[PDB]
């Protein structure tokens, strides 16, 4: 259907037996009740468009996701800068995607890379992309740089950002942001249950970068990852939360403190 | 509501609406209720 | 207009491919066994 | 499948779980005015959806003792909405009417109504003089209540020296508390002249009297509340002129 | 205390620059023939008007202003951010961001919004601070923490009311501060030194309003006080200082009374009466008091 | 056979003796909204014979030092008759006019008249202020006249800042004393919406500005009225509510 | 019609009853005279095009629309530079698109930026597009700038100037830049009709701008708004416009000091 | 000569299409109902 929906015209009806405004709500199901089999309405023909309110164009924005700091001193210098691959570090793209319980999409994650003062200079990166149970570099001159076997980009500030395309390459069949169990078996304590939701179908590596150069660069980067979802299928839709997040891997919120989800109101029987 | 969140994430909204009351008393308890729908233009109605 | 042009040999760093205007909303809306009419009494 | 009934006209509708059937006055349906039993020239206009639909009018506590009430129909919807402004600009009016009586109330109350229409319901004055500048007349307010309503004082004689007993010959429904909550009439057009003045000239009026009186146990609700519903069917206007009020 | 008007219509300083910190000259009013508010055209004050090159308010506008030298860039007139231009009772305006507001309450929308409508809106509620912005809004709450956002400047929050168009309802996303006990009929008062506004204090007094004010102070000697502005244009509306220990009254002022404007009464009951006409209303009064221990 | 012509709507007739043609808008004739191009979906109203008719506004006298005067047409009937009652209970609107201006002389008096309609006639404030307080606009009276009308201060630049000379692009028609005395437009139902509020927004207005003063010897006749009929043809009514007056 | 018109060859009459040069103006009516229906022409094939007169061909003009400026100071700073999208500020573009009453089209904005004493040094900006009812960013490091479910253009100083298509987007079936009516229902006063002639069918957001970077940059930046109409479409023309503006949203004149429409002669009776 | 290809699924984001040489003169030239002729008085 690429239009919403047609109205038929309707009239007055004067009879007993046909109820269509006591549709129950204790079964459990939606009231189906119509215009048509109530006040009279008209023929209008509609053609507004729903393609806009699909999931793939309702998937398809960038937001920020992850943000790197390089400093890259001289005298307190690691050279590297690694960054854990989670969606849970900001609120905006982790609201958008916490109202299901299943999904399964691809990747177009981007970087935009920036000077502490702001300013475009020639310097060089190599972005590295480290999979779930391969080595970390620890170092800007660490034998791990080579990237034999290994996927890496090489560009510079003053080049446009760079963009990749990533795969789904989760081992189970989708991907989850809610994990009602346990990942290893074994006695669980009462004190503090710290690996309650972790899920490991959800660890994509590590990502790094460093500044390719021989001696050192007295300068402080400053990456953004900007990840646009396409290919995307959801299931199970679950309800948006109303509470202000606390933490990254687990929606914990405040016991004391509530916000309600509708403002409060002069009296109930008052409109404004 | 979750169509009024829906209904956030976007910025203009159309078609038909439906509001759908239950009455959760006993079952001795009888009475009619009225529920009317205004369309714009003055203020809260305030008689019936 | 052509947007449906791959420029390598996997599939997955394509763009958006034709759009599916599949729509059931029953499955959410009268998840029900007995199917319940428009003009009738939902329970007898 | 007969205790459940959804009316609907215009943009109202009315939801029921506790209902009879539906009373058609006369056995005949309120139509439009047909060419052969019209005498007007003009055109008549019909707005069929700002003038046809349910109209409500204010509730009434059902108390103890409790005589009855009563409406001059084409005077209730002289002045609410667009019926009423429609009405005030033209001369000459021709409607049926849809009605429905609410009253709820719980399987420990217990009480029985009368709900129905009299054409041509003439207010009788109450006196014992024959003398004709002192001889008893009701007021406008008691000819012609307006939306709010009049109150019976002898409602065994239905306020006209005829018996409440002998009523039954109208179009009529009854309100039993352990049986039903509403009742509902359709009326058609009933008058000796094609078109009339729908301001000086009242076709009929509803009367709800309790037959059986309101009773219950200490603990229970107290207010029982009468609330009407009326919906002018198939309505026609002419004669339009300048807009006047009473 | 400079302003005791919501727009300072009657502002009588010396500022003669635009702003004190990153400013620019203000223009004489005499060497402003080209614009039609000029000294050739006003004599004998109207609003204030001589030799001089300050920050005035003659044409009835939200804030007062100045001429500023046209730079070929548009802009001819600044408004001029008086620091002692506040009205007792006005706390400043502050910045608004979003759905974490800085007065946590009831809010209200109407066409017809004035800084009175919304004032009388918190306090009919028991609301301590009130506030509004954009022209149509009023946002009522109880919560001391409303600087949550930042502190925006005066001039920045001039854009006129949509009831009135001589008082600024804050601006777009910048809400303006009221406390309610403005513009109420009669409180205890037991501050050292504070305002007592008329009922309808920025717009016009209704008719029929009457009222008692109140003022305790737990041991003061003496009282003193005070009349900043004072306009009736009727002699029926009258106010009235009375003491409540025998009950007497001591001075009576009325529209075709000049009331001192200051002196001294040996008492510490002082209750204030306000008894008003439905014939002619024009303005209040801004009755400022001071109590010496 | 052409300079006589009977206009009948409704229960009205307007005839004539001296006529030039009649004028229709833009080659399109005022209509019912269809259902390609309707937007609501309640069903709207049609009296067709209390609100199609003309209606007769006052006369205003014709001197020599006169400027002209305008109207707000969706305006001027708000309040005048089942027209304005039927516009004041409902929000939506729709209709198209029928004009007729009445303006009779002797054959010794010379003059001509402009009369025309401006979709989105809008009033312009009259002053050389840039301050956005003291900027001067117009009244409510001056942008809405009423039944009444108003005047012009500045006819030469239509109170708009456009000029008179270039307003022969809109649907005109001339009054010349010694050719004709009336002038007739049909104008259909302009807007950039399907259905419009018929309070707070005029389609367009009429104006009445002479071009050629008013000149005669002395001897002859002094009042010179202007009168001005409108007939609103094809009129539509949604959203019936509580009837509202501005 | 590719050619404008041809004439046919005429003759002289004489002959009583055929009147041609008498049509009548006080019809309202334009008079239908043709050359061949007077003094004697020839034949004429005329190839000249109508190509050029045409709507689309005449609005197909970009012309100045918005200038914007951004400071961006280090202690009176603001760091953004919003501007509300309207077509009112610049009298040439006005004056060319208010001799209609509706018109309907699409647009093709683009964004020249330069520096204050004008130079290209690469600062990369992000221009933003604030739809009506969004909130607008308030600050350089504000919460609104990720752009997340909003449209943005990253570009630089030294890039060419940016170019985005906009399609129509007003909730009518056309814009109009004339509205006789008031946008709300109440009484409205007689001192200042202030909300006389807005149209709430014209306020297409608001474009906002900064400068992307950490510290701050010392730079005076002054934007320039050209937009090009395509795919226009207009209704009832008005009048052209005969008297100098005065304001943005009101059409206000001087009611002194009044411009004629033509300059004044020496006398009547010359030509010269 | 190629300018009818657009480079993206929307629409609006082309370019000037095929010029339409529509000229209706009669509807601000001749808004009359009697239709005059073009060798008659135009009032009789
Ligand atoms: C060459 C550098 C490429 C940089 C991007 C790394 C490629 C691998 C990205 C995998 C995409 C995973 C998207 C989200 C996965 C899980 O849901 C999150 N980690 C948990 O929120
Ligand atoms: C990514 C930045 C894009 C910057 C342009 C903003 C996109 C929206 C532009 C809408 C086009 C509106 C054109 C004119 C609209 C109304 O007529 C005017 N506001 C009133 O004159
Ligand atoms: C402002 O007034 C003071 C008066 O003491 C004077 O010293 C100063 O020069 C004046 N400044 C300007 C800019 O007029
Ligand atoms: C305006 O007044 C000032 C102060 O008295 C004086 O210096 C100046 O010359 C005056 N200007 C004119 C044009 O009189
Ligand atoms: C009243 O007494 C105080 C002493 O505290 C004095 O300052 C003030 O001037 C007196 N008022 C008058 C009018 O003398």
């Amino acid at each position: 259907a690429e239009s919403a929906a047609n109205t038929t015209p309707s009239s007055h009806r004067l009879e007993t037996g046909r109820v269509p405004a006591l549709q129950a709500a204790e079964t459990g199901a939606t009231s189906n009740a119509t215009d048509e089999n109530m006040i009279e309405t008209r023929c209008v023909v509609n053609r507004n468009g729903v393609l806009e309110t699909t999931i793939n164009h309702f998937f398809s924005r960038s937001g920020l996701v992850g943000v790197v700091n390089l400093t890259d001193g001289g005298t307190d210098t690691t050279g590297y800068a690694t960054w854990d691959i989670d969606i849970m570090g900001f609120v905006q793209l982790r609201r958008k995607c916490e109202m299901f319980t299943y999904m399964r999409f691809n990747a177009e994650f981007t970087f935009v890379t920036t000077t502490k003062n702001g300013e475009a200079r020639p310097y060089m990166l190599q972005y590295m992309y480290v999979p779930p149970g391969a080595p970390k570099p620890t170092g800007r001159d660490a034998f791990q740089w080579q990237t034999a076997t290994n996927p890496s980009v090489f560009v510079k500030l003053t080049d446009p950002p760079a963009q990749v395309s990533v795969p789904f390459m989760s081992p189970a069949s989708a991907y989850q942001w809610f994990y009602d169990g346990y990942p290893t078996f074994g006695q669980h304590p009462e004190t503090s249950n710290t690996t309650y939701g972790l899920c490991p179908n959800n660890m994509m590596g590590t990502f790094a970068v460093r500044v390719v150069s021989r001696e050192a660069s007295q300068l402080k980067l400053q990456t953004r990852v900007y990840m646009k979802l396409k290919h995307v299928r959801a299931w199970v839709p679950r309800p948006i939360r109303s509470q202000p997040y606390l933490l990254k891997n687990f929606p914990n919120y405040d016991s004391s403190k509530i916000t309600n989800s509708a403002r409060d109101r002069s009296s109930i029987k008052q409109a404004n | 509501t979750l169509v009024g969140q829906i209904c956030r994430y976007y910025t203009q909204w159309s078609g038909s609406l439906k509001v759908t009351f239950m009455f959760t008393g006993s079952f001795m308890a009888t009475g009619k209720m009225l529920v009317a729908y205004s369309p714009p233009g003055s203020a809260q109605p305030a008689n019936r | 207009n052509f947007t449906n042009i791959n420029y390598y040999k996997d599939s997955y760093a394509a763009s958006a491919t034709r759009q599916d205007f599949t729509q059931d909303p029953k499955k959410f809306t009268q998840p029900v066994l007995d199917s319940i009419r428009e003009l009738s009494a939902p329970l007898n | 499948s007969d205790r459940v009934a959804q009316l609907t006209v215009g943009n109202s509708s009315i939801t029921t779980q506790e209902a009879a059937n539906i009373v058609l006055a006369y056995g005949e349906w309120p139509e439009y005015c047909p060419d052969t039993d019209a005498t007007a020239v003009d055109k008549p206009t019909r707005p069929d959806v700002s003038v046809n639909r349910f109209y409500t009018l204010d509730s009434k506590m059902w108390q103890e003792n409790s005589t009855g009430w009563y409406w001059k129909f084409p005077d209730v919807l002289n002045k609410t909405g667009v019926f009423g402004q429609n009405a005030q600009f033209h001369y000459l009016y021709r409607s049926g009417f849809c009605l429905h009586v609410q009253c709820n109330a719980s399987k420990f109350h217990q009480g029985a109504l009368l709900v129905a229409v009299i054409p041509e319901f003439v207010i009788a004055g109450r006196g014992s003089n024959t003398k004709p500048n002192e001889a008893p007349h009701p007021g406008f307010t008691t000819t012609f209540p307006g939306t709010t309503g009049a109150t019976f004082h002898d409602p065994y004689v239905l306020d006209s020296g005829v018996p409440l007993s002998q009523a039954l010959i109208y179009p009529h429904q009854w309100i039993n508390l352990r049986t039903n909550n509403c009742a509902t009439v359709i009326v058609p057009y009933i008058n000796a002249v094609p078109f009339d003045s729908a301001i000086n000239h009242s076709n009929f009026g509803l009367i709800v009297i309790p037959v059986s009186p309101l009773k219950y146990s200490s603990g229970a609700t107290t207010a029982i509340p009468i609330t009407i519903t009326i919906a002018p069917l198939n309505s026609e206007f002419g004669g339009l002129r300048q807009a006047v009020s009473q | 205390p400079e302003c005791f008007t919501a727009n300072g219509a009657d502002y009588r300083g010396t500022q003669n620059w635009t702003a004190l910190q990153g400013g620019k000259p203000c223009l004489f009013w005499n060497e402003t023939f080209q614009h039609p508010y000029n000294t050739l055209k006003y004599p004998n004050g109207e609003g204030g008007l001589g030799e001089h090159n300050y920050c005035r308010n003659p044409d009835g506008d939200v804030s007062p202003w100045c001429y500023v030298a046209e730079h070929e860039d548009g802009v001819y007139w600044k408004y001029c951010e008086i620091p002692a231009c506040q009205m007792p009772g006005n706390l400043g305006c502050y910045k608004d961001h979003g759905n974490p507001p800085p007065l946590t309450g009831t809010s209200k929308t109407s066409n017809k919004l004035t800084i009175q409508t919304c004032i009388s809106f918190c306090r009919s509620q028991r609301f301590k601070f009130a506030g509004m912005e954009s022209g149509y809004a009023c946002f009522c709450g109880n919560n001391p923490d409303y600087w949550k956002y930042g502190e925006a400047a005066s001039t920045e929050c001039n854009s006129v009311c949509f009831g009135d168009h001589t008082q600024p309802c804050g601006g777009d996303g910048r809400i303006i501060l009221f406390d309610t006990l403005v513009g109420a009929c009669g409180g205890n008062y037991s501050a050292m030194s504070s305002v007592v506004y008329s009922p309808d204090f920025p717009d016009t007094y209704a008719t029929g309003r009457v009222c008692y004010w109140t003022i305790r102070v737990p041991g003061a000697s003496h009282i003193h006080f005070s009349f900043p502005l004072f306009d009736i244009r009727d002699s029926a509306d009258m106010v009235e200082l009375l003491d409540g220990y025998t009950h007497r009254v001591l001075a009576r002022f009325h529209g075709r009374s000049r009331p001192p404007l200051s002196f001294n009464v040996s008492l510490d009951f002082v209750i204030l009466y306000f008894f008003s006409d439905r014939i002619n209303q024009a303005q209040g009064f801004a009755v400022l008091y001071q109590a010496v221990k």
